[PDB]
């Protein structure tokens, strides 16, 4: 439950939309079903992903050892960039997936 | 085991807590003695903390000039109270225990071997990983 | 009865994750059940 | 101007958790006028405060008074009026976190704002509307002048 509700995409509710993202990326993302397919379609193969976690990590360690650390990286991003973590962002889903 | 072999050591290590504690101030002409030992200075002063009634420094301040870059790094100094983190006072830590390194600048936490020790994502180490071997090299020389 | 070149076994409840028997429960959770482990002091692992 | 916040705050306690610092107190305040609650990091060993102290906080953007950027940079020369001059405690720092209590859809009715004033940190919590000024990772004054 908790990783369906934090990793899958909620294209249905708007406000939420309207929180998050830019008017004209709710527009795009609530208009065409498109982009929702490809939305599900990113929450499908990472569930699959985490099936494949699962059987790699019987123990449910989570700690691993990889070349890039990604947050650190987007909290860098974030500062270089100013990115206001109040604001609607105009990052469009689709670019990102 | 991907974490810096060198890092601070005794004098500079208890100095270096010590001038991290919160209640740490330094006057115009320590600061200005201070600044005189940064090889990597860019010759600015920096606004004091606090600038009345008095003009004092704070050896965070002194050590945010010390740090390399823009590094940003989250860590807990050794004496961290496990219930802080589930406390109302998260994000702002009575006992300054909560090391928060952002944009390069130390707002908050006291330095200790965790933070500046050879445990992978050190201040240190971030620095190593970010700015590079030459960068890291004027770090800890000006530290010590 | 019993096995040859085994001489004691040692019957304990293990107190960490590793030896603790880790399942996924219905709601995908990793629940570590505590399980009983026994050690011996000789090895016949084809038999045991 | 550039006043980001004013008021009146009313010490409440001095260390409720215990005298942590030697020379830094943290206060915890309420703001009559706003009710506004204030967590402040003090050097009381220059500027000693006492339990039921009333001060006027104004929390800045620029000292100049006239909007001109400080540039964080020590000017002790400048002499451009200032409205530092008319306080007793000044303090410069960086707003580094704004909290709320936003849900996923609804904004946020109360704000809680950090500032470190070189370590000495400050967390104004309140009303949304009177912490609107305040963006993270922008320079701030603080100023402090007790009320007889």
């Amino acid at each position: 439950k908790a990783f369906e509700k934090k990793f899958r995409f909620d294209y249905t509710n708007e406000r939420a939309l309207r929180r998050t993202l830019q008017e004209d990326l709710v527009k795009d993302v609530l208009s065409n079903a498109h982009i929702q397919n490809e939305l599900e379609r990113e929450f499908e193969r990472m569930r699959e992903d985490r099936e494949v976690l699962r059987v790699i990590f019987p123990t449910g360690d989570s700690k691993v050892v990889l070349p890039c650390n990604l947050l650190r990286m987007i909290w860098n991003a974030q500062k270089i960039f100013h990115i206001n973590p109040r604001l609607p962002s105009d990052l469009h889903p689709i670019k990102v997936v | 085991s991907n974490r810096p072999v060198m890092g601070i050591v005794q004098d500079t290590l208890t100095a270096v807590r010590k001038f991290t504690k919160r209640d740490v101030f330094l006057e115009r002409g320590e600061v200005m003695n201070l600044l005189m030992f940064l090889s990597t200075w860019d010759g600015k002063v920096p606004q004091p903390a606090i600038l009345k009634p008095r003009p004092l420094w704070t050896g965070k301040q002194i050590f945010s000039l010390i740090i390399p870059g823009h590094i940003n790094c989250i860590r807990t100094h050794s004496t961290h109270p496990d219930d802080e983190d589930s406390g109302p006072y998260k994000h702002i830590s009575p006992g300054d225990t909560k090391v928060v390194v952002e944009n390069g600048e130390l707002i908050m936490g006291i330095l200790c071997k965790k933070s500046l020790g050879t445990s992978a994502g050190s201040l240190v180490h971030i620095s190593y990983l970010e700015m590079g071997h030459d960068i890291t090299r004027l770090f800890y020389s000006n530290i010590q | 009865q019993g096995i040859e070149q085994i001489s004691k076994v040692y019957m304990h409840l293990p107190q960490t994750d590793n030896k603790k028997k880790i399942i996924i429960t219905e709601d995908g959770e990793f629940k570590a059940l505590q399980e009983w482990i026994l050690e011996t002091d000789g090895v016949s692992l084809m038999r045991v | 101007a550039g006043i980001l916040f004013e008021d009146i705050f009313d010490v409440k306690d001095i260390d409720p958790e215990g005298k942590k610092f030697d020379r830094v107190s943290r206060l915890h305040c309420e703001s009559e006028s706003f009710k506004m609650d204030l967590i402040l990091d003090v050097n009381i060993q220059i500027y000693p405060v006492d339990l039921g102290d009333k001060f006027r906080l104004v929390i800045a953007s620029t000292l100049y008074e006239d909007g001109t950027l400080d540039d964080g940079e020590y000017n002790p020369t400048d002499d451009r009026p200032s409205r530092a001059d008319q306080f007793e405690y000044v303090m410069y720092g960086k707003v580094y976190r704004i909290e709320g209590d936003e849900t996923s859809t609804e904004a946020a009715t109360r704000l809680s704002a950090y500032v470190s004033y070189g370590g000495l940190l400050m967390r104004l919590q309140g009303d949304a509307n009177n912490l609107h000024g305040f963006e993270v990772d922008s320079r701030v004054y603080l100023l402090m002048k007790k009320l007889a």
